[PDB]
């Protein structure tokens, strides 16, 4: 999944 | 101002540009971005809360899924 990171 | 709702004030909760559930900006490494609405969600704010970030590529939030 994509995170703000 | 990037965000008109909180005017980018870091001491302000914002469910628009930070975690959509708690409004917190901490732990961006644990904030999942919804592949539909692009809102952010701490894994630990979800219900149920996730112990870690899913490895699966697509993730849709409680609001955009089903
Ligand atoms: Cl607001
Ligand atoms: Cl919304
Ligand atoms: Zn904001
Ligand atoms: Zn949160
Ligand atoms: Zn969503
Ligand atoms: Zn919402």
């Amino acid at each position: 999944a994509r995170t703000k990171q | 101002p990037s965000c008109k709702h909180c005017k980018d004030d870091v001491n302000r909760l914002c469910r628009v540009c930070a975690c959509h559930l708690c409004g917190g900006r901490q732990d961006p490494d644990k904030q999942l971005m919804c592949d539909e609405c692009d809102m952010a969600f701490h894994i630990y704010c979800l219900d149920p809360p996730l112990s870690s970030v899913p490895s699966e590529d697509e993730w849709y939030c409680p609001e955009c899924r089903n």
